[PDB]
């Protein structure tokens, strides 16, 4: 089911290096494995929730 | 839990008896009208936007309530099963 | 914190009141300036936290930070059904949809 | 369909903290640092 | 559990009150000085028991609400005709229970507030409550416990 | 909205039965008074996370 | 949202306890009102209580008394339970007198009458006297708010006198919940119910109204600008 | 009897520190928390409600000449912060239309009478050559958080409703510091700090909040049953 689009990460008239990335995969963030997020967690109990 | 349940297990020899009594009471409570009841006068079940559980939401709760009084009678073979239904339909209209 | 002081702001009476319980609990080392105590408490992973709904502080410091956490294939679409009535299989008369 | 994080969903960290989203608090009444910055998520310590 | 708990600290000096009356007032000068903390072995009492003494419980936790005393601290308090060396926490627990079930006097009887609360103590409580008081009251008791448990849980941090 | 109010009216004091997967003793199923809630999952009283 | 103008409903029995319910309220407003209303109720409500006591022949707070069953402390305790009420602002305080002898049960009504001071609390048990049971005492009652320990206020009457913990606040307890109520399609709606325990000085409702008044009042304070800005 | 010094500081349209002192012990929280919680929610404002793009028929499209997928764009759009200068205005349709090699910013919208884009350097989207972008966004005034799911707004049937985050409050922090003033030490000096997108100013919002609260105290007017 999951959507796998590629997004482009480069601009018109930008030089580039061999092996540099051009577009990000399904779950990639600037060419790093991006499977979820970084959220701000507090780690305490809550009123039974 | 539900209103005064310990008092109702106290009322019978078998836990399950209570269930049968309540069930059958709510049954006739519905079948032969709803004015079957022994308690309406003043302060009986009620609900909340008008107020009327004084007509017909939940029947078995009515049963438990009546039963909580010593008003009803429960017993193994009180009355011949046929003349029972005869008498019920004859005394109360509401079809 | 360094910013906090220059911006115009020292300690919250709440911050103090939780540092009380902090040293009584053995997390900060008594005799020290709240600044240095808060540094201590920070390094151990924990910081003061206020309840959202009361604004009173939480009577004990609390670890917080950035955590990587993900959303799994198990959303609640594939998951919630509720049948009243409908179709029934032809040989066996137990239902389907 | 765009599937936002409804209650009943599943979230888990890399270290194997299976959990369900069970309550969505409004920003207003959930634990915030001294400076008005609130936290985003609230994990039970009892899970550790 | 967090609420039904007591501290101890630094009786660095053998603060013996058990005998001396020079140990009531002066050991408290020492307390209000830099010396003897509010809950420490003064054998027969901890200074905290000398210092604060409550008539109501209602009062006790007025005091506690004003940040004079914590729930895990050790005070003297007057419940049901007895001057009790107790934590406000413990007395509150006692109240929670006593409230859930109308009959305060039993509620007192069947709880052990001379110690903290671990799952076993609670288990035994719920059993006993069932036994002596009955089903749906135990129901209400149970929800009550669950409530305060959760609430104190979160704020305790 | 009024439809909803009627549903509420229907529910009154009826109960529904709740079961959890591997039903090993009878407390694997218990009945509860239903309560309309926002969202899309069933909500359970923590005390009987023991039984199920 | 507006027509949803909430229903302030009340169950008030006597002057000591009251349940006040107010629904329906927007998301999480129950706490927004209930929490700061309670903070007011418990501190900043205006009342009276015993602040210091002088006993004839008693010097220390612990000393037991011959002719008297109860120890000093339990008596001062009974004073901490005492509720009087002044009848006009001008009585900043009142030093109240009670002397009685021989085997009697000493009640608060035994306190010799003063013009403007009512004792809402006549039957309160103060102390029990024995044969040879002389007692004599001056108990100072002051105006104030909240709870103030013997230490923080330290009141000087006679050099033999002993300060008392000050139970000013007529409120005995406040407690409250915000539970969900529904309104049609919408279940998440906030229903505020709270409960107020008073020493009888003032009815729960009065307490409340004073407290909300205090809040509104404080809100009027945001109206006298001054200028600054900060950075380094 | 105190009569608190209300000192007001202000930095542009975004940040404002509001100091009230000296206050009755523990009133820092009693005031500086319901007001926080109100400021965060029931404060009203403006946000993009729905978008429509020439050749796009749904949010999952991509336009030719345009790096950003139409989702990237509606997300870049939610960032739009727009002052109405006249509180009769419940809504405004902004029009963008640009071509060629350009980095479309929020300033690139056509000016509309009584509206102020606060966010001019906002990076709408990135056209290369023969890139064509043309659209009508609909900003609305409203209150709190309202998904596209709930409100379902379309002027035309190639629109895409967008999630509305109205509250122009970014963060709210109270602060409660000991002020020894004159006689007693345990007084509170409460100074709460407000961060705003500029649509309203901190001050404006603080006052709207106090009003909401007072008005809410007015609901304890007449008892009943």
């Amino acid at each position: 089911g999951t959507a796998l689009d590629q997004r482009p990460r480069v601009v018109v008239g930008q030089r580039v290096r061999k092996g540099d990335l051009l577009a990000d995969g399904p779950a990639s963030e600037n060419g790093f494995l991006a499977l979820g997020q970084n959220v701000l967690v507090a780690i305490m109990p809550f009123d039974g929730y | 839990a539900e209103p005064g349940i310990d008092k109702l297990f106290g009322m019978v020899d078998s836990k399950y008896r209570l269930t049968v009594v309540v069930a059958k009471r709510a049954q006739q409570l519905l079948r032969h009208g709803f004015k079957n009841t022994v308690l309406e006068p003043e302060e009986r079940p009620k609900m909340q936007t008008l107020e009327g559980l004084f007509d017909d939401p939940n029947a078995e709760t009515w049963a438990m309530k009546e039963l909580l009084t010593g008003r009803l009678v429960f017993g193994e073979n009180l009355v011949p099963e046929d003349r029972l239904q005869k008498e019920m339909e004859r005394i109360y209209p509401g079809e | 914190f360094g910013k906090r002081k220059g911006e115009g702001f020292g300690v919250d009476k709440r911050e103090v009141e939780v540092l009380r319980r902090a040293e009584k609990l053995g997390l900060v080392t008594p005799g020290k300036t709240p600044e240095e105590q808060l540094k201590e408490l920070f390094l151990q992973g924990k910081v003061v936290l206020y309840d959202g709904r009361t604004g009173e502080p939480i009577e004990g410091p609390i670890v917080v930070g950035q955590m990587f956490i993900m959303k799994l294939y198990h959303m609640v679409e594939d998951k919630m059904h509720a049948r009243s009535t409908g179709p029934y299989s032809l040989i066996t008369q137990q239902p389907l949809g | 369909q765009k599937r936002k994080l409804q209650v009943g969903d599943k979230l888990a960290n890399r270290h194997g903290n299976k959990g369900v989203v069970a309550k969505i608090l409004p920003v207003e009444d959930m634990p915030h640092l001294p400076d008005g910055t609130p936290v985003d998520v609230i994990l039970n310590p009892l899970g550790v | 559990y967090y609420i039904t708990q007591v501290r101890k600290e630094k009786k660095g000096a053998g603060l013996e009150f058990a005998t001396p009356e020079e140990a009531l007032a002066a050991h408290e000068r020492g307390e209000v000085a830099l010396n003897a903390p509010i809950k420490v072995a003064g054998r027969e009492t901890s200074v905290g028991r000398l210092k604060y003494v409550f008539a109501n419980p209602d009062e006790a936790l007025l005091a506690v609400a004003h940040g004079i005393v914590d729930l895990q601290d050790v005070v003297t308090v007057r419940y049901m005709g007895k001057r009790l060396e107790t934590s406000p926490g413990r007395i509150l627990f006692a109240r929670i229970v006593a409230e859930a079930v109308e009959d305060e006097k039993v509620a007192w009887e069947l709880i052990q507030l001379d110690v903290p609360q671990e799952k076993n103590s609670l288990k035994d409580l719920v059993y006993q409550a069932f036994l002596r008081l009955g089903m749906e009251k135990t129901a209400r008791l149970l929800d009550a416990l669950k409530y305060y448990g959760f609430t104190f849980s979160t704020t305790s941090g | 909205d009024e439809v909803w109010d009627a549903l509420e009216e229907v529910i009154h004091g009826k109960v529904v039965l709740l079961n959890r997967a591997p039903t090993l003793h009878r407390l694997g199923i218990q009945a509860f008074q239903p309560v309309l809630v926002e969202g899309q999952s069933i909500q359970l009283h923590p005390l009987v996370c023991e039984a199920f | 949202s507006k027509l949803k103008a909430p229903v302030f409903t009340v169950r008030t029995q006597g002057r000591e306890y009251g349940e006040f319910v107010l629904e329906p309220l927007e998301r999480g407003f129950g706490v927004t009102l209930g929490n700061p209303l309670r903070r007011i109720l418990l501190s900043s409500i205006p009342g009276t209580a015993v602040t210091s006591v002088y006993i004839e022949d008693v010097l220390h707070e612990f000393s037991t008394i011959p002719g008297v069953k109860e120890d000093v402390v339990e008596i001062i305790l009974n004073l901490k339970e005492l509720v009087v009420r002044f009848l006009n602002p001008s009585l900043q305080t009142v030093t109240l007198l009670l002397k009685a002898e021989g085997p009697k049960e000493v009640k608060a009504r035994d306190f010799l009458p003063v013009a403007d001071v009512e004792i809402m609390n006549p039957d309160l048990h103060i102390a029990t006297l024995e044969e040879g049971g002389r007692l004599n005492m001056e108990v100072r009652v002051d105006r104030g708010v909240g709870y103030v320990p013997a230490e923080k206020h330290g009141i000087k009457d006679r050099i033999n006198a002993i300060p008392v913990d000050a139970v000013f606040s007529p409120v005995r307890r406040v407690a409250f919940q915000v539970e969900d109520t529904r309104l049609g399609q919408r279940t998440d709606l906030d229903k505020l119910t709270l409960r107020i325990w008073t020493d009888g000085s003032v009815t729960p409702l009065e307490a409340l109204n004073q407290a909300v008044e205090i809040l509104r009042e404080h809100l009027t304070y945001f109206s006298n600008p001054q200028a600054a800005a900060v950075a380094a």
